[PDB]
């Protein structure tokens, strides 16, 4: 359960400032390691963030065309693995291309989505020896990924909380006659929420509720009485205001999100390949 | 490494266990799926009757898990002929097992490998469920499991009939079998095959009908058995009071839904009745 | 010693979840898929899935990092 999970206790952070501090610390520590091994070849933390976003959408695309069909929980677990790994690690030390595949592999194992290694690497659009080399790299990096996650492998996704909220709305909120028409749009918002850092800053229940309520606002249905009466937050004004500003922060995070640009990721990809050419 | 290895403790199909300084280390598919299962499940669980995962580490595709070191298990206590199992001792073991199982089921996890050797005892008499390599999360409407779980002597009849979807009943039936083994000092239903396990179950407890199992015929591997009367519970357990017999009947109900849960079992009169459970420090050590 | 049952005290940081056996009485089960006869035969009921979904929906809703 989330309320006593490792995700809540260790991987839910107070602010975007904390996340930026962790990422900058990772980048600077790699810079120190590299200068100790021996500069425009280095990547700045914002460039690392842009590349991490590009490869998170690459991981999404890989998981979306994966045969046999990947359960959405596995995809969420893999994306959370990617985010957690690159919170405390630099793309210039561990290439995101291999790390995203290792995240998918570990997630498939953890979420009991039993898939053989040959059929896992057959989804890769590479040569047979290319897929074999990719499998070798995935097996090399699996233990590293597990160690960097601090052996916290269960990831609580917002999908089951979303379904539970839909059940609760269908049962206890007759004013909203059909919660089902709130699904797709909320799911859309869910995806957008997954693109940002909200998964490291908020609970899955809060994320699901924010997606549902944004969907309700888009359709024009204002149903604050669900929070006030059904969840009985009119009995606790502080909790109601806290929930409302959490959702407002969610929506602000989604609105100010910036997708990576093609030419920018091209330049950063050349820089990353140069960094991975030698140290 | 960080741990001073001390003494060999055993070997398995997935890993080997050694005592070190006190902890016990269980040391192209990649990292073993069973070890990953144990790690992922025991990181999210924290209860005095569940084995604690203290640390984990490894190298390449090989991995090791660190657990608290346990003195004995229920199998050794049961098989010890110099250990008199008083009703208080049995109640204490049952209570600790059921509290651990209630915590586990609350967090929607089935152990699925309950047996006397998977219930470890430490030097303080605290029973902990261990060997979570078969444990799995339940309650989802699509996570189709396999019926080849639980050791055969402790497998529930619904599993033996090929149930894909199941609940806490698979653990509760194993708990009933463990209680029967505790009372009789021998395995309750020692079959040599799945068919023989079902035959022993129906010979001892009677062949269930639709009165006690409304949809038994829908299970894919269900086979009609001969109608046995079943040996009455007070015949099998001649030293068991009425409350203990009620608990046994609840644990051995053929209907998995009607089978008592860990919470319902803990609320039964048997646990609140005289005598009270033996304190952990006073339990017998083999 | 005697023994007295005490329910487990686990803070969920969210709205109260109705008890399992009350779900059908409260109308929740009318919005979850009915269990197949094999499902009930093995012990799986729609109430389990509904209760798990509600517990995940309400877990940590009021919690702040
Ligand atoms: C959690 C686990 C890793 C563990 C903790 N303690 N422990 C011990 N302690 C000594 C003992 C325990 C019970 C009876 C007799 C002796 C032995 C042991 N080995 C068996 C050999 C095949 N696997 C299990 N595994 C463990």
């Amino acid at each position: 359960m989330y309320h006593n999970s490792s995700q809540k206790r260790h991987w839910t952070f107070s602010s975007e400032e904390q996340l930026a501090r962790l990422r900058a610390d990772a980048n600077r520590k790699f810079r120190c390691k590299a200068v100790a091994n021996g500069d425009p070849v280095f990547l700045e933390p914002h460039e690392e963030m842009t590349l991490c976003k590009y490869y998170e959408k690459r991981l999404l695309e890989f998981c979306s065309v994966f045969k046999p069909a990947m359960p959405r929980s596995v995809v969420g677990t893999a994306c959370m693995y990617f985010k957690r790994f690159y919170l405390n690690n630099s793309v210039m030390e561990y290439h995101p291309r291999i790390i995203m595949l290792t995240c998918a592999f570990l997630a498939c194992k953890v979420d009991e989505f039993n898939v053989s290694s040959p059929q896992f690497v057959g989804n890769l659009r590479e040569s047979p020896l290319g897929q074999e080399k990719a499998l070798e790299q995935i097996l090399e990096y699996e233990l590293l990924l597990i160690q960097q996650l601090n052996f916290h492998l269960i990831v609580h996704n917002p999908y089951r909380p979303f379904e539970g909220f839909l059940i609760d709305l269908k049962t206890r909120y007759p004013i909203l006659e059909n919660p089902e028409i709130l699904r797709k749009t909320a799911d859309d918002f869910l995806n957008r929420i997954a693109l940002t850092d909200a998964y490291l800053l908020y609970t899955p229940s809060q994320i699901a509720l924010t997606a549902i309520l944004s969907s309700a606002s888009r359709a024009g249905i204002t149903m604050e009485s669900y929070l006030s009466e059904s969840l009985m937050l009119k009995e606790n004004r502080t909790c109601l205001s806290q929930l409302l500003d959490i959702m407002k922060s969610m929506r602000n995070l989604v609105k100010k999100y910036e997708p990576p640009r093609s030419e920018e990721v091209a330049v950063l990809k050349q820089k990353l390949e140069r960094c991975h050419s030698a140290e | 490494k960080r741990y001073e290895k001390l003494d060999f403790l055993g070997e398995g199909q997935f890993a080997t266990v050694y005592k070190a300084r006190i902890v016990a280390i269980k040391k192209k598919d990649g990292i073993n799926r069973t070890a990953l299962r144990e790690i992922k499940l025991l990181q999210e669980l924290s209860h005095p009757n569940i084995i604690g995962l203290l640390d984990a580490f490894g190298h390449k595709s090989n991995i090791s898990l660190v657990f608290d070191f346990m003195e004995t298990d229920l199998e050794v206590i049961i098989k010890d002929n110099s250990l008199v199992l008083t009703p208080s001792h049995i109640k204490a073991y049952m209570l600790m097992t059921l509290q651990g199982l209630e915590y586990l089921h609350q967090h929607w996890i089935l152990h699925r490998d309950l047996k006397p050797n998977n219930l470890l005892l430490d030097e303080n008499g605290v029973l902990k469920l261990a060997d979570f390599g078969l444990a799995k999360s339940f309650g989802s409407p699509n996570r189709a499991y396999t019926h080849q779980v639980v050791t055969r002597w402790y497998r529930a009849p619904e599993l033996l009939f090929g149930a894909r979807m199941y609940g806490v009943g698979v653990d509760m039936w194993a708990v009933g079998c463990i209680l029967a083994e505790l009372l009789l000092r021998v395995p309750f239903l020692p079959g040599d095959s799945d068919l023989d396990q079902l035959t022993r179950i129906f010979e001892t407890l009677g062949t269930p009908t639709e009165e006690q199992w409304p949809d038994m015929c829908s299970l894919p591997d269900y086979v009609t058995f001969k109608s046995f009367p079943g040996i009455p519970l007070h015949h099998i357990f001649s030293a068991a009071g009425d409350d203990l017999l009620d608990l046994i009947q609840g644990l051995f109900l053929f209907n998995p839904c009607a089978r008592i849960t860990a919470t319902q079992a803990l609320k039964m009169k048997y646990f609140s009745n005289r005598p009270g459970p033996t304190p952990g420090c006073q339990l017998p050590r083999p | 010693a005697l023994y007295e049952y005490q329910p487990l005290q686990i803070e969920t940081y969210g709205p109260h979840v109705p008890e399992l056996e009350m779900l059908g009485r409260l109308g929740y089960l009318n919005h979850v898929r009915a269990a197949s006869p094999q499902d009930l035969a093995g012990g799986y009921t729609s109430s389990l899935a509904c209760h798990r979904a509600l517990q995940d929906a309400f877990s940590g809703l009021f919690w702040q990092p």
